[PDB]
């Protein structure tokens, strides 16, 4: 099972690659629904008052 | 007028925001910048609000003098 270990060795940095897309792309899912979220709250609570 | 093209017209700039850089400052900026022109758009037709208080009782007023008439030239008939 080391020797697994040391075989995924030389696969490990894409992995990290890939880590750092699944974070980026995550980031950008939040922004999507930040903006709907921050209208929502325009058009529902300070537009009533 | 002016307000309802500017409101409808930045709605398409943060939509050009989401598709170009959603990670802009601008877009904080975009949706601050609405939502100061849907306040305006509120402030100007609160602005009517006096305006339809006093036109009112305008309309009123001649309501009144029509019927005061009206019931004069009823009872003179009668």
């Amino acid at each position: 099972r080391l020797l697994a270990l040391v075989k995924w060795a030389n696969n490990a940095g894409k992995v990290e690659k890939c880590a750092m897309i699944s974070s980026f792309l995550d980031q950008q899912a939040i922004l999507f629904v930040d903006t709907a979220d921050r209208l929502a709250s325009l058009a529902r609570d300070a537009l009533v008052h | 007028r002016k307000l309802n093209m500017s409101i409808l017209i930045n709605f398409l700039d943060l939509l050009d925001i989401l598709i170009r850089s959603p990670g802009s400052i601008k877009r904080e900026e975009k949706l601050e910048d609405l939502k100061l022109l849907f306040v305006h758009v509120h402030h100007l037709i609160n602005e009517y609000r006096p305006h339809q208080a006093r036109e009112t009782l305008r309309v009123m007023m001649e309501v009144q003098k029509r019927q005061r008439l009206e019931t004069a030239e009823r009872f003179q008939k009668h």
